[PDB]
């Protein structure tokens, strides 16, 4: 029977990968905590992403552009892989303008303030001499995986192609515990939890936000009294 | 193999072909 | 009643209802006609009320007339005769 | 409950939602509401949730063979475009989720809705109306989960074993809550024997007596239950008053259990406990860890030896045919037999080779799915391969699926597979046609009287007495002897009147019958119903799906035709008497059989006479007749 | 014929239950009894007699006996027949209702003699009701259930 | 709907037609797989409908005779000299011959090591014959097999039954957007794709002048070039895309017979209809029950398995005595929000996001004559709207269709085109939707394992290996034991090895399996691609030898032991299962049987011509069929009144149909049934 | 962010100490997120006091039966195992029970000093007979969770001692099940149903409040990584 209190440490293994040790847990309480945190981080972390874009030349996802070796649909597929940290809830925009040949990446996009393209080196499209790519995009906050909204549901403009919404700064989480189990029963569990985030914020920051939510949820549990 | 652009798809073939496909 | 409470369309336990009538087919009509009568009552509730009487057991918020009728039988709130 | 694509429900319940929001004035008149629905404004959706408040609907699947091919369900709105079917009724529907569809139909009139809600509701149509066996039995996954649960693994974790001196038994538990908390820790496993104190579980009648005695109600009375906690979490699923079981859960065990439950408990209790069993089975089938790999599917190490020994039986017989001593057909049949013995010997060796706890062995030994032979065909020796004509090639296969095939092995197996797959068109279409006949033939046989009060009847032999002297129960008793009504009284040596004429003849009656030494019975059957048109409900006796006497208005003829013609697709014959679906079909059409066997006409002595190309037999009578 | 109609019943039901039980398919023998009863319902005629009973025309045992009651008196002559068993397809075709059979098989051929024999259909049979859109005489269709008089208990009206 | 359904639809050997035998006349025997099919017709790829055994498909190596009698190439063993001679024979050219075993201990001298070799005798009998006596030997494995069948690794481990299902389903895959090549396939895929024409090729060698999404110029070494104009968003014969993506480089030399563009379901010039996914066949809480499937939701959010669905609605405005159906935005009685994504010229804006019921084309027509109801007369007198005497026969997206609009293909009489006598405007508007997958959509593997998705949850509750990895795909086990289909698990595990790589240790000598296991199969590095012939493949023992060195991908993790199984930890509980859990790599694909396509609902649509009965079809509002065989159980329930409902008013009573409309527009219980029309039409028929 | 729709909680009694708790509408999938954790907590976070070891006069190796009393020893053992007690010290407390004369010895006959309280006096123990005279000695403490029986290493010193398990957590069992409340109109919301059932010493609700306290503390221990981190919130009350 241990009368001590749990702790939580930090061990940053890479830029966006971190470890967190909690000691001591309770006999059998090991897994469930990391289990719950896995769900919360993966599903309950408010992020931001590009939602709907616009291209001066094209009116839908099913027309190519004169000059690009890539295609509009695969352009959306590429841009689905953006790592951009907005800071404000309201729609923010960007611009990608490039003419003449040259591999255009996610660094050539010109952002206004408040949006940090965490991936400036990720390729976007390939243009040629006739290549002329001038794309508008809108970024916005939220959480979870909001599907692509309908450009008609809102009284919106045709060039606006609604893209899916992925507000998830979490790459992968993995927990583990190690029961002590001495016959004398002075036993406790120790949670070696691991977080790996999507390069948009710190794993620590996402963990803090998940705890921010879960303290609310558990405060509801104590709220009966 | 015997194809101008194929990648290497190694297999466990037991015999050779008196004729191709 | 050593069961856990039924719910929804089976809240009236059909097994209990079978006891009231001699045979299930009797039960079917014994409920159908009464549900029709309940609708009739509602069709004359405001106007010149006829011999019909509506929900003799308390109706739901907006309950299906058959749902009320089956409840009428369950508590022996009605009487019937086979041909 | 049945899932329902919400849009489908809308365009089904179109006028209902039309009106409902019209008198909520969301649309002034009906036409405005029609355009509302057409445009699918949000308001139509919440109100749709209203109109589907306890409004039964119908679920059908082509084909419908037995009566339970259709089922009435109370529908619930479901997002998406797929109908979510409760995973228990699929047996009756015989519907698998490999792309199967369903047709949905709407009862309209109060007469209609009452017919659906009462007669056809899935919570009421439980037993298999053909043999009365539980048609909503938990299936593969649930059977596996419960079997994995209620086992009893020796040497498991936390088991009970008495000790003394330095540590007592250390296996006994004060409460199943104590055991569950223990198992929360790794100290106890599900299938490790324990011993708990129980008050909320009714002990078996033997224990209930020798502990509680006559005053033996479960709840207040405590008793010592030495089992596995899994069996407790299972047996709780039963009606609170059900006795404790303490058995491993074979598929048959559930058959008996649920037959009894439908016996002495109302359909509501069983309808609820089946859902609870479903939940448990899905909850534990996943903890079963029954997954297949090349590691699990072992091939026996002895197979080469066995097949080589039988290969000498083939190597030598090749020469003996070559010698010309044995004919060309001896080379066929003797080799087929040699290899059937070879494959049987391989099969037994594999059967005893696998661990008892093998995932696939778990599946088969729970009775969930498969025959052991389908395990054998995967690892080891498949057996004999066939031809379009239907013979067994004396040059067999030797490998298996884990052991891979060859061009020739696979090419020959192609015939044996294509044939079996092909006979699904002819046999199935004939089963449909046979049902089509029988339905018309029987449509005029409707239970018309509660009783004709007659005394005509059939006789059911019911377990003739053994020579050495015992009561050999006739193996076919429920199929042939249950659900009967006695045409007379069951009297023993002119002793006690055991059973009166016209008795429902359940297990209690037959238990005494096999106890009292009384064997023959007369049954008030339908072949003897004095009623001119239709049968009296007594002559028919107990209906299947009820476990009760039939009503006075049921068209039992169509039920019989369906039940007989339902399992037709599963009929197979042997390699001039046919014994497959054709054999029943022509027999039901009552024509001259091909392998005709003449019968006697006079009890007397026999003058057999071995004729040429066809024998002759006179029956010399015991009188001055011809 | 050599063992009467009761022994053929045992033979038939056992032989069919053999095939169904062969693959392990369980069906209670009462269903087979229902079918076989329809097999044996008729009786052939081996006597012209004095009432309509042409030799060789198969008829219902009940009808045979009914006519026998009438014609044992008022001129006593018994008609000789025999318990007979036919093919179930013939059994269907050999019904009181031309409509049912014609709605089963050989639509024209049977319809011919239906027209010839001025056969007025009873408009009462099950399949009849189905086609004509009338309520069938089964389950909740019989007049006993159809005409159940549901009225509130007088005390319930006293609850007004 | 895929390059295969393009190809294997040809090379089809049908049994029906003029000179052919009709199905009912087509008896049992003819459906059989005659011994004379070996090498000629595919013995496995046959339709599983009523045409089981009738409609046939070519083999791979087969040939067409000048006469047209089937010809198959084979070696001929002369005096125990199996000749490279490619001798074409048909069936009757065997009965005076003897075809031998296809894979024997042939020393390369043309003799057979063992005298007793499993040959086929003249009558097709397959037995042992001495080495020097048989006269003909086969050409090679995968000679008696077709192409689609030749895309199933471990066919020899798969039941011939299920193999049929897998082959037929390979013809039903849907065009996705990646078309991952199988990590484990067959060597025929690369050949089978270019031959399908669905892969753009460098017909002539020379340098790649330039690469572009709309064209690719191959500058031939001699002066001229070859410009290739590509085919993008060209609707397929079954409403899908013919997308042809380039996998080439702006300057690389392309050869005669090398790719220029991958097609809808190809990559690197081999067929690729799906994706390669890690497995664990543990049953997950009764949501993958009975052929129901649960997937890793990453694959949905990634759209790894998702399909583009082009479609065209044809709008044909013709010449009439009413006039002509002038397609403009002149809509009678139209709101504002409904024109938002529409262009003035009578259609939607090209690139209009549209939905179910959405008005697509305004095919406005004159209405005709009618008595103007006094109420509407007062209305047009009271509020001031026009008669609006034009019958708007516009297109509204019928039930359950949506998606962006591609564009329009319009031909016109004023365009001076060849339109028939009257049709002055032919319009083909095109609407696409990339249907993100959902439950009810049919998926399938390459070994017949198939079924609709029961459910797909987020990655939260996904058991993980000793690599901390949630798995791709989770299936039900119970289909495997009873369907002789451990073959997909065989490919599962070998694909695990092909994804992690291996090095069969020839430390001191080639390992015993490794000896007749061909060379360079002792070597492999992670994330690799392989093949396996249908009968001559990676034997069970060989695979046992492929587990020995199980060199991981990244971490130190040998999960599948030498014998096969691996260990998993639940992603819900965080608690271990009693037994090791299977894993490994499976090929999967999406089938063209979407629940977006197979739903039909109807309260009341139109009715038949003669009878007042509804019609049949999802296209027309139609109506559901209630058959006699349903009537049987319907009475067996004893539910007479519902059956009277079915056949009287739910089908055929007009006034009552309005009555019930009156009933539940009056909020009143549906009253006594009427007597129906088709019943009266029955009477008219009879009278 | 905010929950955007405030969930509630309703406690519903079933017995004096056994109650269910319905929470709704949780955000999608959140039923499992907290339910399994919460049941584990209730099982392993609420302090309480339970018996730990036992020794009775007469028995040294006869771990079957002892005179005076008629039933076996295991029966008395399991009777005492399910004993409700509350202690205010983490030192080992000792209690005795000594009933002379035949009759029915109960849990009301035990003499617990102050600082150790019993909440089931009227729980029968032994069928003392034959003028039976007994002396049972109970070593008791308080803790949390389930602690199995720790055997006596000092076998000689306490050789008539009996190690025994201890249900330190005062709750007996809790179960949880999720639901599909307003999945269509409100995007797959779920409702959790909890069923908690506890000893008579404490209530069902109070241990729940304490579990909420412990878990909110445990997650504050983590949220103190980025104090101003934008997670999710609830709103008013
Ligand atoms: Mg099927
Ligand atoms: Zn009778």
């Amino acid at each position: 029977l241990i009368s001590q209190r749990p702790t939580l440490s930090e061990d940053v293994l890479t830029d966006n990968r971190s470890q967190f040790v909690i000691e001591p847990l309770e006999p059998g309480f090991g897994y469930t905590l990391g289990n719950s945190l896995r769900r919360t981080l993966l599903s309950s972390i408010p992020g931001a992403a590009v939602t709907s874009i616009r291209i001066d030349g094209v009116l839908h996802e099913f027309t190519t552009v004169p000059g690009v070796k890539e295609d509009v649909t695969e352009i959306i597929l590429n841009l689905k892989s953006l790592v951009v940290s907005s800071e404000e809830d309201e729609p923010v925009t960007m611009y990608l303008r490039k003419q003449g040949p040259g591999e255009v990446t996610a660094g050539d996009i010109v952002p206004p303030a408040g949006v940090t393209v965490h991936n400036p080196g990720m390729h976007i499209a390939t243009l040629n001499d006739k290549g002329k790519l001038e794309v508008e995009l809108v970024v916005e906050r939220g959480r979870g995986y909001v599907p692509a909204v309908q450009n008609r549901a809102s009284g919106a403009e045709i060039g606006r192609i609604p893209v899916d919404s992925i507000y998830s700064p979490v790459l992968k989480v993995t927990y583990k515990v190690d029961a002590t189990r001495v016959e004398q029963r002075t036993d406790f569990d120790k949670l070696i939890l691991d977080v790996e985030t999507k390069n948009s914020i710190s794993p620590r920051d996402a963990l803090a936000s998940a705890g921010k939510t879960l303290v609310e949820l558990f405060g509801l549990a104590r709220e009966l009294n | 193999n015997s194809v101008p652009g194929a990648p290497n798809r190694v297999s466990f073939a037991k015999l050779r072909e008196p004729l191709e496909v | 009643g050593g069961y856990d409470t039924p719910l929804g369309i089976t809240n009236p336990p059909i097994d209990e209802l079978l006891d009231r009538v001699s045979s299930k087919y009797a039960l079917v009509i014994y409920a159908a006609k009464r549900a029709r009568q309940i609708n009739d009552y509602y069709n004359q509730l405001g106007e010149g009320i006829l011999e019909y009487v509506g929900p003799l057991v308390e109706p739901g918020l907006q309950e299906k007339p058959l749902s009320i009728a089956l409840r009428e039988i369950h508590a022996d709130l009605l009487e019937h005769t086979e041909g | 409950q049945c899932g329902l694509p919400k849009l489908m429900a809308l365009e089904l319940f179109k006028p209902f939602v039309m009106k409902r929001l019209v008198d909520l004035n969301h649309a002034q008149n009906i036409k405005s509401a029609k355009r509302m629905v057409e445009r699918q404004r949000p308001q139509v959706w919440d109100v749709l949730e209203e109109v589907i408040a306890e409004h039964p609907v119908l679920l059908n699947r082509a084909p419908t063979l037995h009566r339970l091919g259709i089922q009435a369900f109370e529908p619930m709105l479901v997002e998406g475009k797929a109908i979510q079917l409760h995973p228990l009724v699929c047996e009756a529907f015989n519907a698998d989720f490999d792309g199967d569809q369903m047709a949905v139909h709407l009862p309209l009139s109060a007469e209609a809705q009452a017919e659906a809600r009462i007669l056809m509701l899935s919570s009421n149509n439980i037993l298999s109306p053909a043999s009365g066996r539980p048609l909503a039995m938990p299936r593969l996954d649930m059977v596996t989960g419960l079997y994995y649960l209620t086992t009893e693994v020796p040497g498991d974790t936390g088991e009970y074993q008495p000790a003394s001196g330095d540590h007592p038994e250390t296996g006994v538990y004060s409460s199943p809550a104590e055991a569950i908390m223990a198992a929360d820790r790794g100290v106890l496993s599900v299938r490790a024997k324990i011993k708990v104190r129980l008050t909320q579980l009714r002990p078996p009648v033997e224990i209930e007596a020798e502990l509680f005695g006559h005053s033996g109600w479960q709840p207040g009375d405590a008793w010592m239950a030495e089992t596995t906690l899994g069996r407790v979490m299972f047996n709780e699923l039963l009606p609170l008053g059900y006795p404790f079981v303490n058995k491993q859960m074979h598929k048959k065990v559930q058959a008996a259990i649920i037959n009894d439950l439908a016996e002495r408990y109302p359909m509501i209790v069983v309808a609820q406990t089946v859902d609870k069993l479903k939940d448990a089975g899905f909850y534990w089938a996943t903890r079963s860890g029954v997954t297949v790999s090349m590691a699990d599917v072992l091939v026996p190490p002895r197979k080469k030896e066995i097949l080589d020994h039988y290969e000498e039986r083939a190597d030598k017989v090749e020469k003996q045919f070559q010698r010309g001593a044995l004919n060309h057909d001896e080379r066929n049949e003797a080799l087929v037999e040699i290899w059937k013995e070879a494959t049987d010997e391989v099969g037994q060796a594999l059967r005893e080779h696998y661990p008892d706890d093998n995932p696939i062995i778990t599946i088969v030994d729970s009775g969930a799915t498969g025959n052991f032979t389908q395990t054998r065909t995967l690892a080891g020796m498949k057996g004999l391969v066939t031809n379009p004509k239907g013979e067994f090639i004396p040059r067999p296969v030797k490998s298996s699926f884990r052991e891979g095939l060859t061009v020739l092995e696979y090419f020959i197996n192609t015939h044996g597979a294509r044939k079996g797959l092909a006979d699904t068109a002819l046999r199935t279409a004939d089963s449909g046609y046979l049902t089509r006949r029988l339905v018309d033939v029987s449509q005029d046989v409707i239970v018309r009287e509660h009783d004709c009060q007659t005394e005509r009847g059939i006789v059911v032999e019911l377990a003739e007495r053994a020579p050495d002297g015992t009561l050999i129960r006739d193996p076919y008793i429920e199929t042939s002897a249950y659900a009967r009504t006695l045409g007379t009284d069951a009297v023993d040596e002119a002793g006690n009147v055991i059973v009166e004429r016209g008795q429902d003849l359940g297990d209690p009656e037959i238990d005494a019958l096999l106890a009292a030494g009384i064997t023959q019975v007369k049954v008030r059957s339908v072949l003897t119903c004095a009623t001119s048109t239709g049968v009296c409900a007594t002559c028919y006796g107990r209906s299947m799906a009820t476990g009760k006497l039939v009503d006075i208005g049921e068209a039992v003829g169509i039920v019989a035709a369906q039940s007989i013609g339902e399992p037709g697709t599963q009929l197979t014959m042997r390699t001039d008497i046919t014994g497959g679906l054709p054999r029943v079909q022509e027999l039901f059409e009552a024509r001259v059989p091909r392998g005709k066997a003449p019968i006697a006409d006079v009890t007397g002595r026999v003058r057999l006479e071995d004729g040429e190309r066809f024998y002759k037999i006179t029956i010399v009578p015991d009188d001055g007749g011809e | 014929r050599v063992q009467g109609p009761r022994e053929v019943q045992i033979h038939l039901v056992r032989e069919v239950q053999e095939v169904y039980r062969a693959q392990g398919v369980s069906i209670h023998d009462k269903h087979i009894e229902v079918i076989v009863r329809q097999m044996l319902r008729r009786v052939t005629i081996i006597d012209s007699g004095s009432t309509e009973f042409l030799p060789g025309s198969l008829i219902d045992r009940a009808e045979f006996e009914a006519e026998n009651r009438r014609v044992v008196a008022e001129g006593g002559e018994p008609a000789a027949g025999r318990p007979v068993l036919m093919g179930i397809t013939k059994a269907s075709l050999a019904t009181d209702s031309w409509l049912s059979a014609a709605s089963f098989q050989e639509t024209t051929r049977v319809l011919t003699d239906a027209a010839i024999n001025c056969r007025s259909d009873k408009l009462n049979g099950l399949k009849e009701n189905v086609i004509i859109g009338k309520l069938i005489p089964a389950g909740t269709g019989i007049n006993r259930y159809r005409n159940i008089a549901v009225q509130p208990t007088e005390e319930a009206r006293a609850a007004a | 709907n895929n390059p295969l359904s393009g190809l294997t639809h040809k090379r089809r050997l049908s049994a029906l037609g003029p000179g052919g035998l009709s199905r009912e006349r087509a008896g049992l025997e003819v459906r059989d797989v005659h011994p004379s099919h070996y090498g000629r017709m595919c013995p496995i790829e046959t339709p599983e409908g009523p045409n089981i055994g009738l409609i046939g498909s070519l083999s791979v190596y087969a040939r067409v005779n000048p006469f047209g009698f089937i010809e198959t190439p084979y070696r001929k063993v002369v005096d125990g000299v199996v000749s490279d001679e490619i001798v074409y024979l048909t069936a009757d050219e065997e009965d005076r011959h003897v075809v031998a075993q296809a894979n024997s201990p042939i020393d390369a001298d043309g003799r057979f090591v063992e005298p007793r070799v499993l040959v086929r005798r003249k009558a097709g009998e397959v037995e042992y014959v001495p080495s020097s006596e048989v006269d003909y030997m086969d050409v090679s494995p995968r000679q008696m097999v077709s192409v689609a069948t030749a895309m199933i690794p471990f066919l020899e481990h798969d039941d011939a039954n299920r193999a049929l299902m897998g082959a037929n389903m390979q013809r039903q895959a849907v065009p996705l957007v990646r078309s991952e090549a199988p990590l484990v396939g067959t060597g025929m895929e690369l050949r089978a794709a270019i031959d399908a024409g669905d892969v753009v090729v460098a017909e002539e060698s020379g340098v790649i002048e330039e690469v572009s999404a709309d064209y690719i110029t191959v500058m031939h070494d001699n002066g001229t070039r070859r410009t290739y104009r590509m085919r993008k968003f060209a609707r397929s014969n079954h409403g899908t895309c013919a997308n042809q993506c380039p996998i080439v480089d702006a300057g690389d030399r392309v050869e005669a017979g090398q790719v220029i563009a991958d097609g809808p379901c190809t990559d690197d010039g081999e067929m690729a209809l799906g994706k390669n996914l890690l497995v664990a066949i543990m049953p997950w809480e009764g949501h993958n029950y009975e052929d129901a499937i649960i997937l890793s939701n990453r694959l949905v959010e990634e759209d790894v398995l998702t399909s583009i669905h082009i479609e065209e609605h044809e709008i044909d405005a013709r010449d009439t005595k009413l006039g002509a159906e002038e397609i403009t935005r002149d809509i009678p009685n139209i709101s504002d929000e409904v024109l938002a994504d529409l262009d003035e010229r009578g259609i939607v804006r090209i690139g209009a996001e549209v939905r179910d019921g959405d008005i697509l084309v305004g095919k406005v027509t004159p209405k005709g004559e009618t008595e103007l109801t006094p109420e509407e007369r007062l209305l047009r007198a009271i509020f001031g709207e026009k008669a609006r005497e034009v019958r708007d026969t516009s297109l509204k997206v019928p039930h359950g269709e949506s998606g962006k609009v591609i564009g329009i293909r319009v031909f016109s009489r004023e365009d001076e085109d060849e339109l028939p006598a009257g049709v002055n405007e032919l319009v083909r508007v095109y609407v696409a939707q990339k249907r993100k997958i959902s439950d009810g959509d049919k998926l399938a593997g390459r070994h017949g394992n198939k079924g609709v998705i029961g459910k797909i949850l987020p990655v939260e509750d996904m058991p993980f290996l000793a690599d901390g990895t949630p798995v791709d795909i989770i299936l039900n086990t119970h289909g495997v034991p009873r369907r002789m289909n451990i073959g997909q698990i065989l490919e599962t595990h070998l694909g695990w090895c092909a994804h992690s790589g291996w090095k069969v240790d020839a430390a001191k000598g080639v390992p015993d399996w490794a000896a007749r296991l061909p060379d360079e199969l002792l070597e492999a590095q992670p994330n690799a691609i392989v093949s396996t012939p249908v009968f001559d493949g990676a034997q069970e023992a060989e695979l046992q030898g492929l587990l020995s060195c199980t060199l991981p991908n990244r971490d130190g993790d040998v999960l599948v032991d030498a014998d096969g199984k691996a260990m998993l930890f639940d992603g819900r509980s965080g608690e271990p299962f009693p037994y090791p859990v299977t894993v490994g790599y499976m090929y999967i694909m999406k089938l063209h049987h979407l629940v977006d396509d197979k739903i039909h609902a109807r309260s009341t649509g139109p009715y038949s011509m003669i009878t007042q009965q509804p019609l049949g079809g999802k296209a027309q509002f139609g109506g559901q069929r209630f058959g006699e065989m349903e009537c049987w159980a319907m009475q067996a329930y004893g539910a007479a009144y519902t059956l009277q409902e079915l056949l009287t008013i739910k089908s055929d009573d007009t006034v009552g149909r309005v009555k019930v409309y009156e009933a539940i527009v009056k909020g009143e219980n549906i009253p006594e049934p009427g007597i129906p029309e088709s019943f009266k039409v029955l009477l008219k028929e009879l009278q």
